[PDB]
């Protein structure tokens, strides 16, 4: 995150850390949606062009974190996976359209003050919130500038931008399973996710049931916090039925 | 620049 | 799915410091 | 995540 802030303890109970066993690097971010499932960006696992192709036992999932680096000894939970599900039509060759995957943790995790699932939106919910001008919140441990690494979880609240503006800011083909958010070079504030944030959650707070809903997944952006450039997130509600379908189908 | 993690994890 | 009510905020009726930004744009 | 193709 760029021009963010540090997250208060327990601010993002559902924020997950995708981590490789060897070397011991933070691959990407993620989110807890059940006691058995983590939701991420497909391109965190699978990205042929950079020879990326991770497996079940190449990664570990660290829930409950706050410090980026430290093994938070009594607070955090480290879980083994059991099965990565990429969308069937993730488009890694063209524009990363349908950048969404599901993880089945080896065993359920237990909730705490610091570990807690985020809701998945419903049509009416996606339908009253996913409106330009409305702010959402991104969380992560990624670079602090395009180009350096945070001590603690970072946070930044961004506006949703009308699709015409997102479209006219890139030469990349923008699909329906995508939304963009950020400030325009003029609104006077800034911030945006960056490398290391992908897989991470874009969440909104319901003004109706005071609940938190994940509306997007940090996807891509040309750079991090460049003027007249916005971040692109996977539209979780549009990929909804697929998501249900795998949890139930399995 | 991570702290080792218990081998219980690998 | 007791989802999206944080133990340390909503459940104690405690707010984080930038959540009112969010709500004020709705 | 860093597009420009
Ligand atoms: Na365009
Ligand atoms: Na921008």
């Amino acid at each position: 995150i760029v021009e963010g802030s540090d997250a208060e303890i327990g601010m993002s109970p559902w924020q997950v850390m995708l981590f490789r066993k060897s070397p011991q690097e933070l691959l990407c971010g993620a989110s807890l949606i059940s006691d058995r499932w983590v939701l991420t960006a497909a391109h965190c696992l699978l990205y042929p062009p950079w020879d990326k192709n991770f497996t079940e036992n190449d990664l570990l999932v660290r829930i409950g974190k706050h410090s980026r680096t430290r093994y938070e000894r009594n607070i955090e939970k480290i879980s083994m996976l059991e099965k990565i599900y990429i969308h069937p039509r993730y488009n890694w060759r063209e524009n990363l359209d349908r950048d969404i995957a599901l993880m089945k943790l080896k065993k359920p995790v237990a909730f705490s003050d610091y570990i807690h699932p985020v809701c998945l939106p419903d049509r009416e919910t996606a339908a009253s919130l996913l409106q330009a001008g409305y702010k959402g919140r991104v969380t992560g441990w990624g670079n602090l500038k395009e180009t350096g690494q945070p001590s603690v979880l970072q946070v930044v609240n961004l506006p949703i931008v009308e699709r015409p503006v997102c479209k006219d800011s890139t030469r990349i083909r923008i699909t329906d399973n995508m939304f963009c958010a950020g400030y325009k070079p003029d609104e006077g504030k800034r911030g945006d996710a960056c490398e290391g944030d992908s897989g991470g959650p874009f969440v909104m707070k319901s003004p109706f049931n005071n609940r938190w809903y994940q509306m997007g997944i940090v996807s891509w952006g040309e750079g991090c916090d460049r003027d007249g450039k916005y971040g692109f997130y996977t539209h979780v509600f549009r990929l909804k039925k697929w998501i249900q379908k795998v949890i139930d189908q399995f | 620049d991570f702290e080792e993690i218990p081998e219980e994890y690998l | 799915a007791d989802c999206g009510l944080r133990p340390l905020f909503e459940k104690k009726s405690l707010e984080d410091k930038t959540e009112r930004e969010l709500l004020e744009s709705y | 995540f860093x597009k420009l193709p």
